[PDB]
């Protein structure tokens, strides 16, 4: 307990004073990181700072006159050399360099430190499996396993200078919302816990282990929901997935009484006053950030995003429509009732839970 | 009207041998009598 | 010997007479390919004409009032609803429908014919080895491998109303030439011969086997070799690729005296008077058309492609520029030397050929 909270502290140190960016402390994180480093003389006004390990070799130039970095390469000691290091942006034709923008950018060197921890995790973890290639090709196989399945959600990598597969909706003015990342992450739990490589197949419409013998030991695929932000909080039915699934459980700490808005909203009289509300859940609802989807559990990722675009859509619409100072709504986990007048439930479409809470708002106004 | 005709038969002789044996010596006794007139 | 007899003359009439394109001609050849087939009134003016097999189902749209066929649909049973049966054109945003093209831009119905009997052999020969979803995919991995090793072909799918993989090089006036054709074909010489399902792995570099478990029996993966047409033959070292890989060995049979061009050009003394030719191949030159690059032999596609491209740009223009009515020209299997002036070889790049036979023109001339 003592190295687990000794970790801890150096995290929290690390993320609360990220340092200056300078050549130095570029150096001193890079070495902390246990990176091999050399700094090279390129000319009396450019000096590079080499970084390397296993698989990973990091150049950033350097400009001694503008005490400014003027550029950053990757390159990879993989048969792979196409692992995408540049933000997805469309429309840009130039591709703008993560790493570069991380240390031109910020303020501090956290966005090259959470972007260089991602590299050296793919690299301690990299093998067969290797993990730059496969990371890089789950984004296609994930844009693959959407179309098949009629999802409308479109895949991005590398969205905000930041490591990523991002998963976003369309929002009500047309503008792209990212409602999930994904991305690789130290499994903490379990050392020997064996992470595969799942590939989507067009021909079956489902992933398959097509090797079942290129494995890396103590990493996990994370899906990690990104709020908007109480109100903007995804909550989940307690048995909507396994419970060996949830890495991160939002658990209020007992001294604040923040029930969901929604079990508040069970038990708290201020409602419209045309609107009798009835609870039919049959679980209690928990807040939940960090999903494992790792080997088999990839097909819960389309299951886990109709959930939050309904949640966001129907469930928080009507709680916002509901709490602003007799028909019947009923609500339960997977279907909300309006009377006799309007349904929906959460395997209808997009387009059916927008008429339901056009209709919920045009009563309730 | 003997070529459409003389055509057609033509044609399910190539398509289809396949078929018995009274199929072709009828269809052939056809196009005798096509080719007669 | 009366069946093969029978079936090779069943295949001769077939193709010498495919008959008109006539909704009662397309529903009898259908059924000579054992395909279930009905026809539907979808309207006073439009008749569907739907043939159905284990996987495939097409159905063809006739207007009863123009004589003429009006859209014609492919739909797989199978889980890979991605097959692609349209014509790759670039710059065209119209896909043009093969199954579409084939009878109504051709006299006959032999285009439509030998389209559909590619997706039968697909639809007969598919199970756990789906050839819809394998054959599609194939086409990446063929793209992928030439990328890997830097080899300058371009691969396009369904070339001119015809189902296949294409193999296209750059020709001298940017035009691009189609150099090769791989398909499916049924192996007539091994029913209980196995097909794997071989992926080119981005991380390998290498075409691997993921499952040993994924085979059908009785087909092949063929590639055959798009003679521009005998100086257009492409001629082959006998040893240069192992019998049993040939599928088709253009016997020249033995009452016309067709020597390879260039063995004729080792034999006959109307040379250009500058050139003192010398053979040095220590293997006869045959002529193949067709290759099995099935399972572990497809590495062998980039070699065979080499060897194609060297021919065509060296040796058959070191052969027309000779043949036109005291410098040595030593002709090998695998280099060409002209005295102390010029050499190329087989692993030269194109570049180099191109120079070489510029040089040894300008000395010609």
């Amino acid at each position: 307990s003592y190295v687990e909270t000794l970790d801890s502290m150096i995290e929290l140190f690390k993320d609360y004073k990220p340092g200056s960016i300078t050549l130095e402390n570029i150096t001193r994180l890079c070495q902390t990181l246990g990176l091999e480093s050399f700094t090279e003389e390129l000319s009396n006004e450019l000096s590079r700072l080499s970084t390397a390990s296993k698989i990973i070799v990091i150049d950033v130039d350097y400009n001694k006159k503008q005490d400014r970095i003027q550029d950053v390469k990757l390159v990879l000691a993989s048969n792979f050399d196409n692992f995408d290091y540049f933000n997805q942006r469309d429309g840009e034709h130039e591709k703008s360099n993560i790493l570069l923008n991380s240390l031109t950018k910020y303020p501090d060197l956290k966005a090259f430190h959470n972007n260089l921890k991602f590299l050296y995790l793919l690299d301690a973890y990299s093998h067969k499996l290797d993990l730059f290639k496969y990371f890089t090709e789950l984004s296609h196989y994930i844009r693959q396993c959407f179309q098949d399945n009629c999802c409308d959600f479109k895949v991005r990598t590398n969205l905000n200078d930041k490591f990523g597969i991002y998963i976003l909706t369309q929002g009500i003015n047309g503008k792209e919302v990212p409602l999930a990342k994904i991305y690789l992450e130290e499994n903490k739990s379990d050392s020997q816990y064996r992470f595969y490589e799942y590939i989507y197949s067009q021909e079956t419409k489902s992933w398959i282990n097509e090797s079942a013998e290129n494995f890396s030991n103590g990493i996990s695929l994370v899906m990690e929901i990104v709020a908007n932000a109480y109100t903007d909080l995804i909550w989940f039915p307690e048995d909507f997935i396994s419970p060996e699934l949830i890495i991160d459980k939002v658990t209020c700490s007992s001294n604040s009484s923040s029930s969901p808005p929604i079990i508040d909203l069970f038990s708290n009289n201020n409602y419209n006053s045309r609107i009798q509300l009835m609870n039919d859940f049959t679980t209690k609802l928990i807040n939940i950030k960090k999903f494992d989807i790792s080997n088999d559990n990839l097909d819960l990722i389309s299951e886990i995003l109709k959930w939050v675009q309904w949640s966001r859509i129907v469930l928080q619409n009507v709680f916002k429509l509901v709490s602003t100072p007799v028909l019947q709504l009923i609500v339960s986990e997977d279907h909300i009732i309006l009377d006799t007048i309007s349904e929906c439930n959460l395997y209808d479409d997009v387009k059916c839970w927008s008429k339901f809470i056009e209709k919920f708002q045009d009563i309730v106004s | 009207e003997f070529i459409p005709h003389i055509f057609y038969s033509l044609h399910q002789i190539r398509k289809d041998p396949n078929n018995l044996s009274n199929q072709l010596e009828t269809l052939t006794g056809s196009i005798r009598h096509r080719l007669k007139l």
